[PDB]
């Protein structure tokens, strides 16, 4: 449902995509690595329009303090100044961590921010809304009860931070909150409301807030590993609303190396959701409206970037190899000829490896800037712009665009360029239809008509029509599973064995043009480079 | 295999898209959708012992699509201008298409003229003697077609092939 808009300088930008989802990978990443990514999404305002948020491992935690609607200033103070290593509570020497202390800091974080959201609500409270306010108010009381019984007051973010810096106040915290049961029952064995803030309380809070500010609370979903069932479990606001947030977040980040496994509501064993690398999927959304974030190792990062810089150099090389052939087939390599959005954010952990016991603030702010620059670099790949409107309708699917022919108020220039596009497509689909039948007679005829539309009706520049025609050729070559290129290779070879110029010469040249050049705004001929 | 490009022009709701269905699939729908932009087909018939192939372009008849016309008749060797006999103005518009065809299209184009909805003689508004006159004056190929009764549909197309 995209549109094409003429810019202030005569170019044609397409409607910016809207992302309503965000998912963080389960890996050996530290929470500091997601700091620069959030800082970036704030700076570009990609966060406000998010409805859902997902996470595993350290992402499950980071995605939880986003779903709670914590201000970006507090997150920066929270994420930067919170070493998980501090929150390790071994049962004794030689044992793995309980995982009860990390779970308790999460509850404090949540209760502090879920409280400051209830203070913003306008009293009184509607009848059908009367209940939801009661339950949330009751739970915070329980939390503030136990905390008052230990002598810790939490109404600031920095209070949570230095709390961690003192074992005395930490053990006070463990004795207080652990008293709260995990599962209330009673005759007739019916489940009673969980005394802790649950995933569903995120939904209760949001219904309370005005539509003006209902965007502060996101739909949280985390993924864990079921060590008993040997598979992955997903806890969501919609699916498991009776599940505590602090429980599943600690669970999803409970690496079996550092933490003992958790206890499912059946007693099943539960650990980190990213023991193996895994990218959760947000149910109810499409792929093109979800930002995906994956933290890779330093070696794993550079390896992927280099194999991409390589296959982009060969693209130019193979073209020059074809022009120097004058005076080994076009399935080399990975040439995508229709537009598909790239939502994958890769973050370089670098020196903050899972092996690095303690990283310097030097190499910490390094891991942040990578996530910032890389998140910015990706968002800069969503801004589509073209020199001619037909190039946009051809490169981007017309199934992915708002039909301008139907629209009565669509600009004539776009309305015309769309008709120019369906005519070419009609011809394109015929060349494919006839070649598969075995008839290669009117292939040159149809292509001549295509080029004629680009140069007479579209009135493209001589250089921006080369890119347009090349794309049209590349697309047909794709839709025919290579039947065009092979036929083009025979005609040209059967014309050199007769010492005569051919039409297949220019069609094959464009067929070998770098795709990185045809969809570019490069104002020059195929000396694109990189 | 002699391949030629054909284009149906005319005001909307005259029967252009239905003539193509009758000429190709030999069907007819009383509730046809309106053509958006233009639809593309290829139909192969053989006059005598020689095969011919049409590159048919059924255009949209609305006033907006008028600026997109030269794209459709630039390489056309034939053009069917379709009007309605139950509407004098549709026929009056057909005169503009022909006169525009003569000006801008190929000089060696086989322009045809067709008075469609000829089964609706009950509500007939244009006179056959008049259109036959205007056609004969303008070197056209005039028939009376009807996609509702298959009348002169196959006849007008092949009559163009004879001149091709
Ligand atoms: N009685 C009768 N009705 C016809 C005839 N040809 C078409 N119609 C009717 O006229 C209507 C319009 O048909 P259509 O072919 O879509 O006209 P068009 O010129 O293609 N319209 P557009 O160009 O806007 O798509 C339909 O309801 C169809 O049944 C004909 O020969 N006789
Ligand atoms: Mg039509």
């Amino acid at each position: 449902g995209s549109e094409i808009s003429k810019t202030e300088a005569g170019q044609y930008s397409v409607s910016a995509p809207e992302h309503k989802g965000l998912v963080l990978s389960g890996g050996g990443a530290k929470g500091i690595s997601y700091l620069g990514m959030i800082q970036a999404l704030q700076e570009r305002g990609k966060i406000k329009n998010l409805t859902h948020v997902s996470g595993a491992s350290a992402g499950a935690m980071t995605a939880s303090i986003l779903a709670v609607g914590m201000d970006i200033k507090d997150i920066k103070k929270l994420i930067e100044g919170l070493d998980i290593t501090k929150l390790l509570d071994n049962s004794g020497v030689g044992f793995r961590a309980r995982g009860d202390r990390f779970r308790n800091i999460l509850d404090v974080i949540y209760m502090m921010q879920m409280k400051k959201h209830l203070e913003s609500v306008q009293q009184p409270i509607p009848p059908e809304q009367q209940m939801n306010y009661g339950i949330l108010k009751q739970k915070i009381a329980l939390y503030e009860d136990k905390l008052s019984r230990a002598g810790i007051v939490i109404n600031n973010v920095d209070d949570i931070i230095n709390l961690t810096k003192s074992v005395k106040d930490l053990e006070k915290l463990d004795k207080a909150l652990n008293s709260i049961p995990t599962e209330l029952k009673g005759a007739k064995g019916e489940q009673l409301e969980n005394p802790r803030l649950t995933l569903g309380d995120l939904g209760r809070l949001r219904e309370l807030l005005p539509e003006e500010n209902k965007h502060l609370i996101k739909n949280l979903s985390v993924v864990v590993t079921n060590q008993t069932k040997h598979e992955l479990e997903r806890y969501s606001e919609d699916t498991t609303p009776q599940q505590s947030i602090a429980q599943v977040v600690q669970w999803s980040g409970a690496h079996p190396v550092l933490f003992v496994p958790g206890r499912n509501a059946k007693g099943e064993y539960i650990a980190d959701g990213g023991i193996l690398d895994n990218m959760p999927e947000i149910e109810g959304l499409d792929r093109e409206e979800v930002l995906c974030v994956k933290a890779e190792a330093g070696t794993a990062f550079e390896d992927r970037v280099n194999k991409a810089k390589q296959s982009a150099m060969e693209a130019i090389s193979w073209f020059k190899a074809r022009m120097d052939s004058l005076v080994t087939s076009s399935v080399l390599n990975r040439e995508k000829v229709y537009y598909n959005i790239d939502n994958m954010i890769y973050i370089n952990t670098g020196e903050v490896t899972t092996t690095n016991t303690s990283p310097t603030p030097e190499q910490r702010a390094r891991a942040v800037k990578n996530g910032y620059d890389q998140t910015m670099q990706l968002l800069d790949s969503h801004k589509q712009t073209f020199d001619h409107p037909l190039m946009a309708i051809l490169y981007i699917g017309h199934d992915k665009l708002k039909d301008a022919l139907i629209d009565e108020k669509s600009e004539k220039e776009i309305f015309e360029a769309s008709a120019h596009a369906q005519a070419i497509l009609h011809l394109q689909e015929q060349i494919v239809k006839e070649m598969n039948d075995g008839d290669y007679s009117s292939v040159q005829n149809y292509l001549d008509q295509i080029e004629d539309i680009l140069t007479v009706d579209a009135k493209m520049d001589d250089i921006q029509k080369e890119k347009a025609f090349a794309l049209c050729i590349k697309q047909v070559n794709f839709l025919s599973e290579g039947k065009l290129e092979t036929y083009l290779n025979k005609v040209e070879a059967e014309a050199k064995a007769a010492a005569e110029p051919s039409w297949a010469t220019k069609i094959l040249n464009l067929l070998w043009a770098p795709i990185e050049w045809v969809v570019s705004l490069f104002k020059g001929p195929a000396q694109d480079f990189k | 295999i002699c391949q030629f490009k054909l284009v149906l022009l005319g005001e909307s709701a005259v029967g252009k898209s239905s003539l193509v269905l009758r000429f190709v699939k030999g069907q007819f729908h009383e509730y046809q959708e309106s053509t958006i932009g233009a639809a593309f087909l290829t139909q192969t018939v053989c006059l005598d012992d020689t095969t011919v192939k049409f590159e048919i372009w059924d255009t949209a008849g609305l006033e907006r699509y008028h600026s997109l016309a030269p794209m459709y008749y630039r390489g056309a060797q034939a053009a069917i201008v379709v009007y309605d006999i139950t509407n004098t103005d549709t026929f009056a518009r057909a005169k503009n298409w022909v006169k525009e065809l003569q000006r801008q299209a190929s000089p060696n184009i086989v322009i045809a003229l067709a008075g469609n909805k000829a089964d609706l003689a009950s509500k007939r508004a244009v006179e056959f003697q008049e259109a036959q006159a205007y056609a004969d004056d303008n070197s056209l190929l005039f028939m009376e077609t009807s996609a509702k009764t298959a009348m002169n549909v196959n006849e007008i197309f092949m009559a163009i092939a004879k001149k091709l």
